This record gives structure tokens, C-alpha cells and sequence, in this order.
């Protein structure tokens, strides 16, 4: 069957302007394993993205994590954008810092 | 603990991409990683850092993407495929547990069986796979020593010889904030940053009392380590006579967060 | 306004590979109200995995709305409801569809020549019994030497003096090609089998 | 409430043998009880009949009755395709509903009947089961019965008429007997009846060779 | 009318009701009736003028030997049906001779009212398109000598007992002619019904027409049928507008009178 | 299959009071054959009536000839009262002295 993904936006550590950290998009349960996912700078997509490996769940549903070095500011908004065959258009989710 | 082998073939891989990869896990850890682009299986975070083991690995990984890729061989259609499999074990008296199931586009639908050394299932898919795979040459018979041989002694080497990666202790910093939400409500959210152990628990007190656990998510970061988040709904104007406590191996005692 | 739940092929349920889908069809919408609210439900619980198609245009707009389901789901006998919701109808209108209950029953599978009364004429007909399953959703098709036949016709299941169902699958050959002894054979699929499959050759004694 | 008219046509049996009385059933349902009075009138070909037996208004669970009307009919008539159609009045119903029920338009052609014999592999088992094939027939209307030694059998489940390639229909008929019985040399014959067969009848037999 | 003929009505009930016969039997000759046979009394005998005719000998001996066997065969024909309920069989055999010598003939039967069976005689059989004539049929067939008997009964006892009676023909030359009567009744407001009949008349044969000033006015409904003595009756109704009835005749064509004869309703 | 009876009602001689004649009641079209005929003088059942042989037509259904010796009079009435097995109630026929 094709699972729709979950997607899940956030830091690795408690954020804090001007700090140096890491922005996270993990993006799971979904099925085929073809996605395409892509970090967000003020709407604009971010060039230096790593992920981790493809991998499953006891469910078989694919996950993956994408993610990059980045410094908060009170004005900077962040969002990570994932295609998938179960999407009808990219789904957007919007970085909220809580 | 458990050390499983998570491997997927696809019969049309998007280009640029594996037709065949795996990820091996130690517990909530990844140890191992590979593909069939690279052809060699490869170690993954702290086990970088940790004999002529990755060499027979390798070995072994090329000889499962074979099996993999003549699965969609057996099946013969135009449409795409998608094969997994999970390969491993897991004992009170020194005994091992194995695992050996396979999913067809992402539904299980084929196991080995250990008491008669074949691969079956209740599906038309799985006749053809296992028939394929019982027609090469001690396929069955390397898949059997897999499973009740080497799985176990592998996964006891690793606890020996990895023993300080497998015991990785980190306490989560912890934050608790509000959001205004619904007219009449608000939304308090219980935030945990990079923890190691992924066993964490997170509840909510109004007064000291039992408030319950929100509706929650949880996620890796890029180290292995763990980020999880609570939330709960709350009357507004009420935030302030909430707490969170949490939970954690790195953590002594119960945290108290308290909010802004 | 009139709808009709349909449950999902019965072959499509014993292939992992094939799609099972549970069709749900609303006819007599009026043309006043075309927005028609889909909710699907399995076992109680809301699911968003429906996949529905745009509403065609008789005064009855044709608003279909399909969902694919888990095979083993299915095969469990899961409830599905589908719950439609407009403007015209005064109560939102619900259907529900689900595997038939009862114990399966493994079919036995026969195959049977023609007769010999039958060998005069230029096209002969071979008989396929499948009898004692349960449910009534079956497949069977026919195949020769690999490639697979068309001119077969399958009766439907019927009710057996035991409380199982029986059915009967007629392949008509040219007389010359089953004097030849060409193999055919008969594959059925159910639910209730070995690997919900099996087939049975039938050639010349 | 709207009134249904549900117009039944004669059993294939009762049409096959002058014995037997072939009937056209008219069937009135959703039958207002503001008014009980329900007028039929009978018309074969455009004209007027009066030799139908109107059955009494019975009154149903639903606050509804169930006015039967039945009309019996010539078999050479029905044979030869006559339409009967049945006109309904009530005070209920604005106007008069009409129904039409005639034989299925079309050349008959004569059923082939073959006896096959139970497969090896179900000799095995305490009940073996004789299958009968009826095919190449129209119209869809047949019967089909079996009988060992003069004593009929009841054990047989009959498949529906089913529609053929050629544009004919095609049918079996499973007779379930022990295997004991069977390998007695019992002689088990199939007795069709269909329109198009010489004398409406045929029987074939059927024993261990 | 050239042609005359020789017709046995034959009737078999599985029930009788009590005192009445199982079997019974009228021939006709033309529109007479010359025979009558019955299963209680078990001898054919002549009918009406037939009676007083002097016929050969042994001629009605050699009828009740031929009615006698197939009384058998009709109660025989309910021991192969076979079933509780009642049947009636009725046949109809015999043969019409035309203007020459072409005899045709005619053997037909019925089961319950419904026509059924017939004898062929291409093949010398009993045929049918129903199962009850495969089993009757088939029945008569296994009787010695029945379908030999049949067969020489319609191609060639009936064409001979037909052209001896035929040549022996003062009964069958009778022409007796009807008396005629024209009367009219009230009926619809502003109509009336004219009725035109004719009384103990033979041969059966007549026509009856309404005339309206001379000119030709229809033939309205009509009835038809028998007296006790074999001569027969008709009437015929037209509807007509009240107060133009004296402007009808009625006109009645038959062999008994050389000219046709007009009617007057002479209401007087 | 079964044939409701057609019943006509007629004298043999055109009608005249005083006179001897014979009244008719012919009864035909119907199936089965059994079948019950009275003939009536002022509704009291006639006592010497004859009938001629139970025959049938070329459509198979039987007919049948009820008769009796009577002198018409200016008061008397006649009819004919037959029941078969499709009359729900035994149909009376009265003679219509003009036709
Ligand atoms: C209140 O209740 C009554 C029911 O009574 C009781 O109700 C409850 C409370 C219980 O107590 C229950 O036990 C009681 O019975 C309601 O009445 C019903 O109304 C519906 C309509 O809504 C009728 O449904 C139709 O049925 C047709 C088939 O009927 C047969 O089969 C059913 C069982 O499956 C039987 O119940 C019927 O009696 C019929 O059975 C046949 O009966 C014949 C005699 O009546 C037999 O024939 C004769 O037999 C004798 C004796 O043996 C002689 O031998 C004669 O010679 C012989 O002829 C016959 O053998 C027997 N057969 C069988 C197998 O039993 C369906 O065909 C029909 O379908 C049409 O309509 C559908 C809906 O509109 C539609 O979707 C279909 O597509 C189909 O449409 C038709 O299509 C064709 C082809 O295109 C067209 O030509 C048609 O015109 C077209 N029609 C229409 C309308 O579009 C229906 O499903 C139901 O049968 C009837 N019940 C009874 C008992 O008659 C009542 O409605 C309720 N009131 C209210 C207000 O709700
Ligand atoms: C405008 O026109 C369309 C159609 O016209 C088409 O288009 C035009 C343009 C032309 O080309 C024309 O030639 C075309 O036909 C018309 O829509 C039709 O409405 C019909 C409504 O009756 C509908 O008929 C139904 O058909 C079912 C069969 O489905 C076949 O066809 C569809 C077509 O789309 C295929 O997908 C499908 O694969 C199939 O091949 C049939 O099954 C339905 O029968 C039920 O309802 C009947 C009453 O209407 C009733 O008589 C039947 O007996 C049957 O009743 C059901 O019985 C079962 C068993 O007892 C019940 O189910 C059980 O329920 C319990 C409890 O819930 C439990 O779940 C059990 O498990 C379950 O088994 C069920 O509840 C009973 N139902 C009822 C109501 O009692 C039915 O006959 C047509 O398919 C529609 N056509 C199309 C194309 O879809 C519009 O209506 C027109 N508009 C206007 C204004 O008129």
C-alpha cells in the first residue's frame, strides 16, 4: 500500500538566537520509499542539507532525517517541504520553536 | 537488545539511488550501512571509531542483494516492486530469539521458518520467491546459520567487545512554553533535546496532581541521539498552575520544568 | 439520493501485489447541492487514505469515492463504513461493508474431460469443478502450455447441500487441439487455500 | 407512498407439460388501506381476456396487502411468444399501471446434454459427485432433475443459466452420491426439459464404465 | 360446398363422474350425426335419420369391433401418463373428401383441452412436441397391430365407408328451409335493437343480412346452434337509431330456398 | 385449459302461444366436460327434459344440447340454469322469446 508521510520540524538543541545548532526535518511513515524533502531559509531552499539513511519501521513504513547546521534569529523563518506520491502538492510545515 | 538487519530492493530505483541498501542495528543505534551502489558494507557513527569482521559482512550483504534482486525475477511484471526484509535476533537462560520477516510493498507477506528451514507465507508472491530462492545453491542453508549461528554470536561479540557504546547515557535539556490555541484554551508543549537512551517519559501536573499525557512526537537527531515534545490543552489563564516532569536514564531523580 | 458500497475483487485481496479497493458509488445527487463529504471509518476509527473521484454528471451526479485496503485487514474481516454528508440529504447517509463471515473452507479442485458424446463436434468443452468453499469470493482462469486461454466461461458460486459453495468453469477448445494433447490447466485462487493458490492439469489419458 | 406492480411469468416446467397449468402472476404491492378495491384488467395481444382468478386483498405486516392476480395461460400461446400485459386501477394511483411479460424473443436452439463422470482425485472421498452439462440453449427457461432406478435422487444443487460466447446459455447440475454407490454400477440418468428438445424431454445415462 | 366429412369424435376422462361413461364416441357425417358409442353400453349405434336407413350387413358389428379397440387405447393412454390427478383425452380422426378423389385426412388429439398429438402418417406414428405424447406414443406403439390398424383406418376404411355412404345420399340431400322472423326492442335511449332468426333449418349453411332502404346495412351480432332433430337455428342483432326501424328488411340466403328471402319486421 | 360455458336459449319453431314446440338450451365452449343443466318453467326445475351427446368443437371444448317438449304461454316464463367448475354460481339464462 502507499502510507502518507509524517513530517516533523525541529532544533536539536533548545534554540537560541545567534547560537549555532542544528535544524531537523524528520519525515516517516510513508510508503514507497521515493520522497523528496528539502529545508527551508525564508522560503528559500537551503543548498547544504545532509540526511541519514533510509530506513523502515516494525510497520515496514519508510523514515528518514534530513538536516542542517543553521543560527536562529528573532527575524529567520524556517519550514521543511516534502513531495511524495501521496501528495497531491508539497506539503509545507512551518519550523515552530516550542 | 537486538541486533536486526533492515534491508529493502526496489525493482525501479529512482536514478542515482541503490537498487539494494541495508541499515544494521544495535538496539536503538545504527552499527552498519550498505548499499548496492558502493558494494561494501560500511560502519555508522561511534562504531567508526571502534579484526577482519566488516570484510565478511560485506561478504554476506553482496550475497543477500543477490537473493533480493532475482525476488523480482521470480515475480515478472512491469510494475514496480519494493522487498524488505528483517534479519536478526534477540534470552533468559543464554537463548536467542530470531526474527526473519519480509514485506512485498510494504505489506508482510513472507517469514522463514526454522523448523522446516524454507521460506513460506499465505501469499501467491511468496510461493515464487521462496521456490527461486530454495533453487540457489545452499541459499537455505546459509539463511538457517544466519539466523541461530551467526546472528547470536555476532550479537554477543558486539556486547562484549561495544559494551561502552551499547551503556550511553545523556539527560535531555528540558523547556516548557504556552501558546494562546482555541478562544477559551491554551496549548502547553513539553520539549526534550538530545537525549541518548530513547526510553523517555514526560507528564504533565496541574497542583502537584496528575494531569496526564498530552499528544506527542518523537524523533532522532543527527548524532543518534533523541528529541521528543508533549503537548496538552489547558483553560487559559490556568498555564501557570502547570508543571512537567520528566523521566530519563540520565537523570537521577524526576526533572521538574516549570513554564515562563 | 441513493448509495451503494462495493466490496473490493476477489483477486485483488489474494495478490499482495494487486490493490484492494472498497468502491463507494453515490447516485441520485441533486444538481443543486454538486459538494458531497466523504468519511471513511474501519472499525471506528476515521482514516484519511480515501482517494475520490470528481463528481461526473441524468440528473444523478455519479460522486465516487474509493479506498484501498490492507490485505490482511480484509482478509480478517475489518468493517469499513462510509459515511456521505449534503446539503439535500436530511441525515447523512452510511453503508457498511465487511468479508463475509464464517470459518473458511479449503475448495477442492476437479478437473474433468469432456464427454464422449461431445467428441463429434469441432469445439469441445473442459469442465473445471471447484466445490466445499467459503467465502463466495473466489477466482479461477485457464491457461495452456503457459499462455493463457479466453474462451472461458465461469458459473457462479452456489449455495451447497453442506453449507459451502460450488462452481463450475467451462473452457471450450477445438476438438483438434485437445486431440493434439495439449495440457491445460485450470488455476484457482482462494482464500482458504495453500498460498491462495493451486492448479490442476487435465490432457489426454 | 407510491404502489408497486410486480408481473411474474410461468414456471419452465408448468409451460413444458399441458398436465401442468402455466400461470402469469400479477403481483400488487404498497396497496393503500385508504383504499382496499383494486380493479385488473387482462389483455393478450391488445385483447381484452376475463379467464384470470383474482386471489383476496391479504393484509401484510407493512400496513399494505399483497392483491394477486393470476391468469392461466395456453401453452401453445405462451410458446409462441404472446404478451400478456396486466392493467392495475386504484383510487391511490393518478394512473393506471401497466406491466408486460412475454417469452424471451429469440430462435430456441436445442440444449446438448453431456454426463461426466466424478475425477479420479475425488474417489478418494466418502462422497463422490456426477456432474451433468447442459449447453447451447435459449431461452434461459430450463429444467433440470436427476433419478437413479426409477426413485429420483435429491442430493443435486443446480448452477443458474449462464450466458455462453456463441450468445447461448450453458448450465450443470451436481449431483452428490456416495462413492460406495457409485462403484455398485448404480445407473444415474439426468432428465432435462427445454422448449427447443425433441418432445421437450431428453434423459442421458450415466454409469462406471 | 363440394365437400363432406366422415369425423369421430372420441373422449376418454380418467374420472368419470359416477353413472357417466369413461369413454364415448360421436360420429359425424357432414354436420350429421350418424353414430354413437359409449363405454357403459359397449355397442355403436346409429343416430337420428340413420336409424331407419338400411345399412349392410355386419356394418355396425364391424364399427363396434373398431370403437371397442379404441376404447382400450384410450384408457390406456392414462396408464402411461400415470398420475393421481384427472386427464381427459379427446381425438379427432377422420377424413374429408374434396370435389375429386384427394381424400384429406385428419388425426388429431388433446390432453385437458390443449391440442397435443397427431398420427403421422409419413412416418405411421404417433408424433408430438409434448412429453406426454412421447409417452402415450410410445405406448401405442408397443400395441400389436394399433398404428397398422391406424393407418388403414384413415387412408383407406375412411375414404371407402365415406364414398359407400356417400353413394347410398337422401339424408345427406335433405334442405329444409328456415322460418323466418324480424322483431325490434327498446334497448339504449335513442336506439333499438333489431333482431333477425331463423328457426329449424338444414343444411347449416345461411346467411343473414340487414338492409337499411334497399341498400346494404351489415350483418350485426349473431348466435348459432343445434334443435333435438338436427336441424339448427340462428339470430342475428343489429343496433339501429329508435324511430328508424321501419326503414330495415333483413335478408336470408339458403339452399332450402331458390331465391333469398326478405324479411319485414311487419309489427302490425 | 378450462373453459367457461357459453349458453344460448331458443325455441326449435318461431313461438305461438297455445302451441306445441320445444325449447332449446344450448350450452357450448366449455372445458372440462363435466357440467350440471336444468331447464326452468316459472323458476321450478323441469322435470322431462332430454339432452342430446356430449361433443366438442375444432378448439376442443365441449358442447352439449338440453331440450323439452312445452306449449308457450302469454304468463309463462322459461330459462336455463347451468354450473360448471369455472361458474362461481350457477348461471341462469332466461328465453328471450324473439331470438
Ligand atoms: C411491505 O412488505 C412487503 C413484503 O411482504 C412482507 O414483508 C415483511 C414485513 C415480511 O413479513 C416478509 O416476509 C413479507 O413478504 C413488500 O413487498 C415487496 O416489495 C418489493 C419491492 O420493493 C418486492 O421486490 C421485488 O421482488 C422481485 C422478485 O420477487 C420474487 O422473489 C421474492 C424473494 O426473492 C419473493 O418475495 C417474491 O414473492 C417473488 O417470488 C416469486 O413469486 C411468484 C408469485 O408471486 C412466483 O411465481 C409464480 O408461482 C406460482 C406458485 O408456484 C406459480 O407457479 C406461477 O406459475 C408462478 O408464476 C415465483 O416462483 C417466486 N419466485 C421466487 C424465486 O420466490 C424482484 O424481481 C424485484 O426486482 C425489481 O425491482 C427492484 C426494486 O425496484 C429493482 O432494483 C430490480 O432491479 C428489479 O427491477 C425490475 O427489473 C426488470 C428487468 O429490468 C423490469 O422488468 C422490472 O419492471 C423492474 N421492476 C422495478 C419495480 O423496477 C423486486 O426486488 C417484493 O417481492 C415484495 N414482496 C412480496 C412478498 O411480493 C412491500 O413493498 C412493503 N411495503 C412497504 C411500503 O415497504
Ligand atoms: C441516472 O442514471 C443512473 C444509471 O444510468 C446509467 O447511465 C446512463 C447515462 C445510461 O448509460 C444508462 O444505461 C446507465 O445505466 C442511475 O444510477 C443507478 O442507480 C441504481 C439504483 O437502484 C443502481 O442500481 C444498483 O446496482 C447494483 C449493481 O451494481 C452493478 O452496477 C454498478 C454500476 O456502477 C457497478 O459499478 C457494479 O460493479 C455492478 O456491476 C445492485 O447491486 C443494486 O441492488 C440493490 O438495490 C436494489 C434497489 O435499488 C435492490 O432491488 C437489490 O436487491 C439490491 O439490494 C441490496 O441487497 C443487499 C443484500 O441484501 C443489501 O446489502 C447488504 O446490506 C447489509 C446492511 O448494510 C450488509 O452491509 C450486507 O453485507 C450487505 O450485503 C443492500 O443494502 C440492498 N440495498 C437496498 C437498497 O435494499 C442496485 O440495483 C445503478 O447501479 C446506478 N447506475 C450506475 C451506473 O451506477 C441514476 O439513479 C439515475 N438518476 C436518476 C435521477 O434517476
Amino acid at each position: 500500500i502507499q502510507r502518507t508521510p509524517k513530517i516533523q520540524v525541529y532544533s536539536r538543541h533548545p534554540a537560541e538566537n545567534g547560537k549555532s545548532n542544528f535544524l531537523n526535518c524528520y519525515v516517516s511513515g510513508f510508503h514507497p520509499s521515493d520522497i523528496e524533502v528539502d529545508l527551508l531559509k525564508n522560503g528559500e531552499r537551503i543548498e547544504k542539507v545532509e540526511h541519514s539513511d533510509l530506513s523502515f519501521s516494525k510497520d515496514w513504513s519508510f523514515y528518514l532525517l534530513y538536516y542542517t547546521e543553521f543560527t536562529p534569529t528573532e527575524k529567520d523563518e524556517y519550514a521543511c517541504r516534502v513531495n511524495h506520491v501521496t501528495l497531491s502538492q508539497p506539503k509545507i510545515v512551518k519550523w515552530d520553536r516550542d | 537488545l537486538s541486533l536486526l538487519y533492515h534491508l529493502t530492493a526496489v525493482s525501479s530505483p529512482a536514478p542515482g539511488t541503490p537498487a539494494f541498501w541495508v541499515s544494521g542495528w544495535l538496539g536503538p543505534q545504527q552499527y552498519l550501512s550498505y548499499n548496492s551502489l558502493r558494494g561494501e558494507a560500511e560502519p555508522c557513527g561511534a562504531w567508526v571509531w571502534e579484526s577482519w569482521y566488516w570484510e565478511k559482512e560485506t561478504t554476506d550483504l553482496r550475497i543477500k542483494e543477490k537473493l533480493f534482486l532475482e525476488a523480482f525475477k521470480a515475480l515478472g511484471g512491469k510494475g514496480p516492486y519494493t522487498l524488505q526484509g528483517l534479519l536478526g535476533c534477540e534470552g533468559p537462560d543464554n537463548t536467542s530469539v530470531p526474527t526473519a520477516k519480509f514485506a512485498l510493498n510494504g505489506e508482510e507477506f513472507m517469514n522463514f521458518d526454522l523448523k522446516q528451514g524454507t521460506w513460506g507465507g499465505d501469499w501467491p508472491e511468496a510461493l515464487a520467491i521462496s521456490q527461486r530462492w530454495q533453487q540457489q545453491d545452499k541459499a537455505a542453508n546459509k539463511e538457517l546459520t544466519f539466523l541461530l549461528f551467526s546472528c547470536p554470536h555476532r550479537l554477543r561479540e558486539h556486547l562484549e567487545r561495544g559494551r561502552g557504546n551499547l551503556e550511553w547515557k545523556e539527560p535531555p535539556s528540558m523547556r516548557l512554553k504556552a501558546r494562546p490555541s482555541s478562544p477559551g484554551f491554551s496549548v502547553l508543549t513539553c520539549s526534550a533535546f538530545s537525549f541518548y537512551p530513547p526510553e523517555l517519559q514526560l507528564r504533565f501536573l496541574r497542583n502537584g496532581l496528575a494531569a496526564g499525557t498530552g499528544q506527542g512526537d518523537f524523533g532522532p537527531n543527527s548524532d543518534g541521539s533523541f528529541h521528543a515534545s508533549s503537548s496538552l490543552t489547558v483553560k487559559s489563564g490556568d498555564e501557570h498552575h502547570y508543571c512537567c516532569i520528566v523521566q530519563h536514564a540520565g537523570l537521577a531523580q524526576p526533572l521538574r520544568v516549570e513554564l515562563e | 439520493p441513493s448509495v451503494f458500497l462495493f466490496p473490493p475483487k476477489p483477486k485483488d485481496t489474494l495478490y499482495i501485489t494487486r490493490e484492494p479497493e472498497v468502491t463507494c458509488v453515490v447516485v441520485d445527487v441533486s444538481h443543486e447541492d454538486p459538494e458531497v463529504k466523504f468519511n471513511w471509518y474501519v472499525d471506528g476509527v476515521e482514516v484519511h487514505n480515501a482517494k475520490t473521484k470528481p463528481r461526473e454528471e441524468n440528473s444523478t451526479y455519479r460522486v465516487v469515492s474509493v479506498l484501498t485496503v490492507l490485505h490482511q485487514d480484509w482478509l480478517n474481516g475489518k468493517e469499513y463504513k462510509c459515511k456521505v454528508s449534503n446539503k439535500a440529504l436530511p441525515a447523512p447517509i452510511e453503508k457498511t461493508i465487511s468479508k463475509a463471515k464464517g470459518q473458511p473452507r479449503e475448495p477442492q479442485v476437479y478437473t474433468l474431460p469432456p464427454s464422449r458424446d461431445e467428441l463429434t463436434k469441432n469445439q469441445v468443452s473442459l469442465t473445471c469443478l471447484v466445490k466445499g468453499f467459503y467465502p463466495s469470493d473466489i477466482a479461477v482462469e485457464w491457461e495452456s502450455n503457459g499462455q493463457p486461454e479466453n474462451n472461458y466461461k465461469t458459473t457462479p458460486p452456489v449455495l451447497d447441500s453442506d453449507g459451502s459453495f460450488f462452481l463450475y468453469s467451462k473452457l471450450t477448445v477445438d476438438k483438434s487441439r485437445w486431440q493434439q494433447g495439449n495440457v491445460f490447466s485450470c488455476s484457482v485462487m482462494h482464500e482458504a487455500l495453500k498460498f491462495h493458490y493451486t492448479q490442476k492439469s487435465l490432457s489426454l489419458s
